[PDB]
């Protein structure tokens, strides 16, 4: 037969891909594999299609039938690289790249591929270059370009930021306006000035590879319970989560099913992860009503068959855009109410999710159209944290009297006061009180320990154990799995902070970060003589940016002091070595901000337009320190320098931080659950009377 | 983090 007719039904399923008919351009594929059955170029077209629709071995099947009828065909080398990594065979992904790249060292898509391995992997150089050679084949490439970007942001690399930044927008206000997906992701477009209906639309439309994904199920809409007798009067409530385990999330939530009123909620906890086998994991399992590993069914059509038959009133999506999701089974609508909560700081733009869980300071009513979701309002704070049951031993403190101070040698324990007992000279400070060490025998012991870099002592049959040891004395307390059992010892000293200076503190991601936080940073330490700004190597390439920016803007190198990133306990706990924390305006810290108040460390912020611009002027609203929220940039700096000039100031709300940590609502995890369950009746009663989603924001 | 995304390539017949 003619070759036009093969050619012409695989082209113009190419251009039926690039609309979005992705049935569409399979049916062209397969009559033109009738038509040409050894047709390389349909098999490799078919493949990446079939990838889009999750249909991913049948995908491979059809790139090697591609590579054997063209041993040099670099086109399928790579588009089989992409369905490698997105199985997660990195090292397949790889062959696959370096091969196409080997067959065709023009190919430019295969470089900006490989790059994004490099960029997963931890090796931002190397991306950097991949995604560079890439934009030198291919100038118009816009996922190298935005993925680039963000390579350029993780490492704080700043050069001509202000075109970078015109440009990023450039490409998705194009992207948009030609349908098509967006390259910068959900997750990353807060960093970025991008309108908020450009931030919802990049949401929409990757909730919306989601549907290309469910659709082939072809699957018909579920039958919903509108009442709660099969369930006994009990409200059946289920949590989605990839994370139940050693992640952040677990970090805030792990308390929160097993404090559910069994006689009016059933609480089924769905695993998209398998058993990491912390005690994170072992506490959900044993402590919610029921728990399911979804990440034994990978099918999200029988997967959402179960939690369907579990008879699920409301099913709370923890994941939204990141790793680990299937926002699959939100989109087939197993429940009738859907809400996002807690794991993703924003919308997802889709229109199978009702509700976002927030509350008014986060997500004040003015801003509602940043959101696809109706608002459901937490009483106080959104956020929540298990600080209180993970890390006790921080709820009191007592300091060695090297000469006084909250914050230059601290110690920590459950049995610190029975060790204090056995010591006569310890003088008890009123500004809770605080104990302090003089500078006796035992003082001289545990500050050569320090010096010396052991790793524990003994005195008085109490182990005094090094704050730097942690992971070698028990690995289940460095992680926040257990209590750690032992007096530890933090000093200023093991962290090269100065003893007789102001610390500002901030231990987020160094992409949060941008050329106008760095400056206003600066503008704080010029007006505090004693002060350096105590950041975090992440990654540790980022460090020798931030330093030549900030000298850039008048800041010798010495005023800023780099730590590496450390195990969970110590991050948690060395936070009560600075003085006050200087939160991103950019993206704010979210589980940083909960720890920096457990230490008892003011947070100052400057609350943006933005949910993850929000949360923390949030939780100080909750914990009641309204004075550390800035309107403007000049109170955010004003309030910094107060605190590090006014020493009397910063004692004064150093101890409102102390004293409501524990008073308040922010770490109650009882009065939050509590909360949240009559928040979800709320919902639930709506429903039932035969309303759709609305805003409950009282 | 999330895994980041990679550029599927068209092969055009001719
Ligand atoms: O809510 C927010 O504010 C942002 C959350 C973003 C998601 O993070 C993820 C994601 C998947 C797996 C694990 C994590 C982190 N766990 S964690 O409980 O948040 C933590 C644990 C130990 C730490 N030690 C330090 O010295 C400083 C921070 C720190 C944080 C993690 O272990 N990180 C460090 C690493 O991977 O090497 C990531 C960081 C977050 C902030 C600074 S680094």
């Amino acid at each position: 037969s003619c070759p036009t007719h093969a050619d012409s039904l695989n082209n113009l399923a190419n251009i039926k891909r690039e609309q979005g008919n992705i049935e569409e351009a399979v049916r062209l594929y397969r009559k033109a594999l009738e038509v040409f059955p050894e047709f390389a170029a349909a098999h490799s077209n078919l493949a990446s299609v079939l990838q889009q629709q999750g249909k991913l071995q049948e995908a491979l099947m059809h790139y090697k039938e591609a590579i054997r009828i063209s041993p040099t065909f670099a086109d399928a080398y790579s588009n089989m690289g992409n369905t490698l990594k997105e199985m997660q065979d990195v090292q397949g992904a790889l062959q696959c790249y370096t091969r196409a790249i080997q067959i065709n060292p023009a190919f430019a898509d295969a470089h900006s591929n490989l790059a994004s391995i490099h960029k997963d992997s931890g090796n931002i150089p190397e991306a950097i270059a991949s995604y560079r050679t890439a934009l030198k084949l291919k100038p118009d490439f816009p996922d190298a370009y935005c993925n680039l970007a963000h390579c350029l942001q993780i490492v704080c690399d700043w050069t001509d930021y202000d075109e970078r930044m015109k440009k990023l927008v450039s490409i998705v206000a194009d992207q948009l306006e030609k349908n098509r997906l967006p390259s910068v992701h959900p997750h990353h477009s807060m960093l970025y000035p991008l309108s908020h209906g450009f931030r919802k639309a990049i949401a929409e439309r990757h909730g919306n590879l989601c549907l290309d994904k469910i659709n082939v199920l072809h699957k018909p809409p579920y039958e919903h319970p509108k009442d709660l007798k099969l369930s006994d009067g009990r409200l059946r409530v289920g949590y989605v989560s990839s994370d139940f385990g050693n992640h952040p999330t677990s970090h805030l939530m792990q308390s929160i099913p097993g404090m559910h009123n069994p006689d009016k909620f059933e609480v089924f906890c769905y695993a998209l992860s398998p058993d990491d086998g912390t005690n994170f994991r072992v506490k959900v399992m044993a402590e919610a009503n029921h728990f399911i590993d979804l990440s034994q069914i990978p099918c999200n059509g029988k997967a959402a068959d179960r939690i369907h038959q579990d008879g699920i009133h409301i099913l709370v999506n923890m994941n939204g855009y990141t790793k680990g999701a299937r926002n699959e089974l939100f989109a087939l609508r197993p429940a009738p109410i859907q809400a996002m909560w807690l794991g993703y700081p924003g919308t997802s733009g889709a229109l199978f999710m009702d509700y976002i869980i927030t509350d008014q300071e986060t997500s004040p009513a003015e801003v509602a159209e940043q959101y696809s979701e109706k608002l459901a309002y937490m009483p106080h704070t959104f956020f929540i944290g298990d600080h209180a049951n993970m890390f006790p031993h921080l709820k009191k403190k007592a300091v060695i009297d090297f000469k006084i101070y909250d914050n230059r040698i601290v110690l920590n324990g459950i049995d610190l006061k029975a060790f204090l007992d056995s010591l006569p000279d310890v003088k008890i400070v009123k500004m809770l009180n605080m104990p302090v060490i003089p500078m006796n025998t035992i003082a001289e012991a545990v500050i050569e320990m320090i010096n010396r870099g052991q790793i524990q002592i003994t005195i008085n049959g109490f182990s005094i154990s090094n704050g730097l040891a942690t992971t070698q004395i028990n690995n289940k307390a460095a992680t926040g799995e257990e209590v750690p059992r032992t007096i530890i010892v933090t000093t200023r000293s093991q962290y090269g902070l100065p003893e007789d200076a102001i610390v500002y503190c901030n231990f987020n991601q160094l992409y949060k970060i941008d050329p106008s936080t760095l400056q206003m940073w600066a503008n704080i330490l010029k007006r505090v003589p004693n002060s350096v700004l105590w950041l975090l190597r992440f990654p540790a390439v980022g460090e020798p940016n931030i330093q030549q920016y900030a000298q850039n803007m008048g800041l010798p190198q010495n005023r800023i002091i780099f730590s590496p990133v450390a195990p969970k306990e110590e991050h948690v706990r060395r936070g009560q070595l600075a003085d006050v924390c200087l939160d991103t305006p950019l993206c704010n810290g979210h589980t940083t901000g909960m720890d920096v108040l457990w230490a008892g460390t003011p947070m100052v912020t400057m609350p943006g337009e933005t949910l993850a611009s929000r949360v923390a002027a949030s939780q100080l609203t909750c914990l009641g320190c309204l004075e550390l929220i800035a309107k403007n940039r000049q109170e955010y700096e004003d309030i910094a320098v107060k605190l590090g000039t006014d020493l009397e100031y910063l004692k004064k709300v150093r101890g409102k931080v102390w004293k409501q940590r524990i008073s308040s609502p922010l770490f109650n995890t009882k009065q939050y659950t509590m909360e949240l369950e009559r928040l979800y009746l709320q919902m639930w009663e709506h429903y039932a009377a035969g309303n759709k989603p609305d805003h409950m924001i009282k | 983090t999330h895994e980041t995304g990679t550029t599927n390539t068209a092969t055009t017949a001719t």
